[PDB]
């Protein structure tokens, strides 16, 4: 009963060790390079003109 | 055997505690730090969605980003339109307390539940499709992710996906140690996330049904999560007063957003279409917008009186809209 | 003299904008505020509409009576004053009658009235006091100084017991039955002593400030009239007095109030 | 196409009028939290009055009423109470014939007593299984919890005490009744709690009591 647990938590955490993991340098660079890519499509973050926004 | 497997289990979370501080070089604020930020920027209220008697618990948006649905403790799910402030459908609930809502992306079923343990169904007359009853505890998220399939969060501790046309758990996803209380789906839809009570936010698989992995930033208990527009991270807020950014490929909290002054905890968050905005709705009356980069609230939302409880950006990314416990949604722009 | 009055008008000035300031924060918030919209807090706000009234109306128009002794501003603008003066004091009055009469049965009924309770059944209130606010003023209209006129003695205690001693007679006999189905609900000694200044409040203030201006008016149906320009500003003195009153003892306002400005 | 915009505020003033109609009827009725220990007899006084939420629809003295019995949750219980903030009052059901439950729901009653939504908000206290607790305390008093005599009035009062003592609270009267069992009429107790709590709502509003 209480062995399930352990062996259930040790089977997902030898599941969860085992993984291809990358550096926070690179993976920031992903985040920075998509926000920039889609800067200029986002609505919020510049400010829509009046016209093509449907709410004004 | 039970100590064997304990020190066994402890080497593991050592070896991983050790692979994420190998791989951290650098941090997110230290590369976005010559990025320029946003600035001043906030959102004008659009609208003031009035027909909610008591506290409206969820809503969620379609795909359209025409429509929206929002669930509340009257026992009335009210189908809302946006452009035309108005009223699509209002159907009236089984139970009347709900605790989620979702709207599907096809824009033909709706689904709700809270308190009854049951996921029920609505396709847009209006009346009960398929009534998902199978769970423990109380519904505390839901999502679809296609006309078919379904998927849910519980009181339970356990996660299920489920099938409409059936009417039966497909796959169950357990690993949580308290009861968890969000979910939010990838763009792709063949990963989730969800937070629970225990501090702890895991990544699924829809297809395989298994926990991919764990991530620990948060102290108390996570009450919000939502997917980074390109499906390699995520935010999630918490009971702690602070939301915290995590990497998929990473495997570790990239980024904190947080405040002294914000002492209360946060109820949902959201990102903008570009990922740059990342929105937060708190228990203090506000909803602040942080940079999701620079570490910086770059402006402040307060139009309601009480909590905000739900908060739901558009698909295209054109608007927010902001559910509370006043009983208003009030679209941002 | 001249610098004694320069006092009065400076006195009176300040007490004519201070009923303005404390009724138009008192309909802002009510207005502002969404959790005050109930059918009890209609019956404040009208209140403190009907005080501000005085405020706009009468205040101004007296400070003037008071500091010269003589009329100027044409007879026409006596007329609508006179009778305008009636309506907002007898509204006034009538108001905390009526709140009175609100808070009886929310009281002794409670469960009754509050099914019956409604924005609707709040309006018909203030409707009834406005509808037999004018009708005071109405009768005296048979036309130097502006003064109030006196003809049939019959209309003078007609008026004055319909526009203040039958609501005084209202008011401490609804009072008088609450203060015991309040005090029966206590039995601790300490709510007891707000019980007795909560009720003495309220009662109190309404006829300290009244009823030295409508014994007046049965004494002359005697003295001169320096003490009626005071007991007519004093009357004038609980309309700003009323609303601090019933928003005092409201938790809910008063922390909206504070909320509001800080 | 103005007519079909015409159409759709159609729609809307129809559902205007649907959730006003609905909203006004939900409002007038009063709203109870039945909370307590298993086994304490909920189900029992929701049965006499008339798996996750159990709703109850009785109506009794011109009045209508909601008892709310949550139950079989085991979660955190923190999610599930605020989903209710605005209760008119809370019953409360304690097993008097059961010691596990004579400590295990004083502490209960103390967190919910405690919360930070419910203390704006009544209790009223149900003392249940008297007539099995009177015969109980011959052959073992209530010796275990602390201390005074050993007797049917003495030892129930202790207990009433010890329940009012966990207040810490003005503006917030606990309304306390022993029910013989689960066979005596109960629902004239809870409009008389009930009575009271409205009353007192309306003179603390008023500025008495
Ligand atoms: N000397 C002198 C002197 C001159 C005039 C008066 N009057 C006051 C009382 N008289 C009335 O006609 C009664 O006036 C009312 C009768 C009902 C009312 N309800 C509200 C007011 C407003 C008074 N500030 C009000 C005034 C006669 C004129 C008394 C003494």
């Amino acid at each position: 009963a209480s062995i399930a647990q352990a062996r259930k938590l040790v089977e997902q955490l030898k599941m969860e060790a085992n993984i291809d993991r990358i550096k926070v340098s690179k993976a920031a660079a992903d985040l920075m390079a998509y926000c920039e890519a889609h800067a200029k499509e986002d609505p919020l973050l510049t400010p829509v003109p009046a016209s093509e926004n449907p709410f004004r | 055997e039970l100590d064997q497997l304990r020190q066994e289990a402890e080497q593991l979370k050592n070896q991983i505690r050790d692979a994420r501080k190998a791989c951290a070089d650098a941090t997110l604020s230290q590369i976005t730090n010559n990025i320029d930020p946003v600035g001043r920027i906030q959102m004008r209220t659009r609208r003031t969605l009035r027909g909610h008697l008591a506290k409206i618990y969820a809503m969620h948006w379609g795909t359209d980003s025409r429509l929206l649905v929002s669930a509340s403790q009257d026992g009335k799910l009210i189908i809302w339109d946006s452009y035309t402030t108005n009223k699509v459908h209002a159907i009236p609930l089984r139970s009347s307390w709900v605790m989620t809502c979702a709207y599907a992306p096809s824009g033909n079923y709706v689904a709700c539940g809270g308190l009854d343990n049951i996921c029920s169904i609505y396709n847009l007359n209006v009346r009960v499709s398929r009534e998902l009853a199978g769970h423990t505890g109380y519904l505390s998220c839901c999502r679809f992710l296609d006309d078919n399939q379904i998927v849910t969060s519980s009181g339970d501790t356990t996660c299920a996906l489920w099938d409409i046309e059936t009417g039966q758990q497909t796959t169950t996803f357990t690993g949580h140690t308290g009861d968890v209380m969000s979910l939010s789906l990838a763009p792709d839809t063949r990963l989730f996330v969800s937070g629970a009570c225990d501090a702890s936010a895991k990544l699924w698989d829809v297809r395989e049904g298994m926990c991919r992995q764990t991530f620990t930033g948060h102290e108390s208990d996570i009450n919000a999560i939502c997917f980074f527009p390109n499906g390699n991270a995520f935010a999630t807020g918490s009971d702690d007063a602070t939301c915290r950014l995590f990497d998929l490929r990473a495997d570790q909290e990239l980024m904190t957003y947080s405040h002294d002054n914000i002492i209360c905890g946060i109820t949902s968050v959201s990102f903008s279409k570009s990922g740059r905005l990342l929105l937060a709705g708190y228990d203090d009356f506000n909803c602040n917008v942080w940079d999701a980069l620079k570490a910086d609230r770059a402006g402040v939302l307060a139009g309601h009186d009480n909590r905000v409880s739900c908060l739901g950006v558009t698909d295209d990314g054109m608007a927010v809209a902001t559910g509370s416990w006043d009983s208003f949604l009030k679209i941002w722009n | 003299s001249l610098p004694w009055k320069v006092l009065l008008v400076m006195l009176l000035a300040l007490i004519t904008l201070a009923t303005t300031l404390s009724n138009a924060f008192v309909i802002a918030t009510v207005y502002r505020t969404r959790k005050l919209h109930t059918p009890a807090n209609y019956l404040i706000a009208s209140l403190a509409v009907t005080d501000l009234l005085v405020s706009i109306l009468v205040m101004p128009i007296s400070t003037m009576y008071t500091v010269t002794g003589r009329w100027t501003l044409g007879q026409v603008v006596c007329d609508f004053w006179l009778s305008s003066d009636i309506t907002c004091c007898t509204a006034s009055i009538w108001h905390l009658c009526v709140i009175a009469l609100d808070r009886y049965w929310a009281i002794t009924d409670a469960v009754e009235y509050s099914a019956k309770r409604t924005p609707k059944r709040a309006a018909v209130m203030i409707a009834l006091v406005w509808v037999f606010s004018i009708s005071i003023s109405l009768p005296p209209f048979f036309w130097s100084e502006c003064v109030v006129n006196t003809d049939h003695i019959l209309y003078t205690v007609y008026s004055t017991v319909g526009a203040f001693y039958f609501p005084t007679l209202l008011l401490i006999a609804l009072y008088g039955r609450i203060y015991v189905e309040a005090r029966s609900r206590i039995l601790m000694a300490a709510r007891e002593r707000k019980a007795t200044k909560t009720l003495g409040i309220i009662l109190g203030a309404f006829i300290v400030c009244w009823l030295p201006f409508f014994i007046i008016s049965l004494v002359m149906p005697w003295f001169h009239l320096a003490i009626f320009d005071f007991f007519t500003w004093l009357g004038y003195l609980n309309s700003l007095i009323n609303p601090i009153i019933y928003t005092m003892s409201n938790e809910d306002f008063k922390q909206a109030f504070h909320k509001l400005i800080r | 196409l103005s007519a079909e915009e015409r159409a759709a505020l159609e729609r809307s003033k129809a559902i205007e009028k649907n959730l006003k109609e609905d909203g006004i009827s939900a409002a007038k009725d009063v709203k109870l939290l039945l909370l307590g220990a298993d086994n304490s007899g909920k189900s029992t006084i929701v049965k006499q009055m008339k798996t996750g939420i159990v709703e109850t629809h009785f109506t009794f003295k011109n009045l209508h009423f909601r008892l709310f019995d949550v139950g079989g949750q085991r979660s955190e219980r923190k999610k599930w109470i605020h989903c209710f903030e605005d209760v008119t009052a809370i019953i409360f059901c304690v097993d008097l014939s059961d010691y596990n439950r004579m400590h295990e729901s004083l502490m209960l009653f103390d967190s919910i007593c405690n919360n930070k939504f419910f203390i704006d908000t009544s209790i009223i206290l149900f003392l249940n299984k008297k007539d099995l607790f009177g015969e109980k305390i011959k052959k073992s008093p209530l010796t275990i919890c602390f201390p005074g005599p050993n007797t049917y009035e003495d030892a129930a009062a202790y207990i009433q005490a010890q329940f009012e003592s966990k207040n810490r609270s003005p503006n917030k009267e606990i309304y306390c009744h022993m029910t013989c069992a689960t066979d005596t009429n109960n629902a004239q107790v809870i409009f008389d709690a009930v009575t009271d709590i409205i009353i007192a709502n309306n003179l603390r509003g008023c500025g008495l009591y």
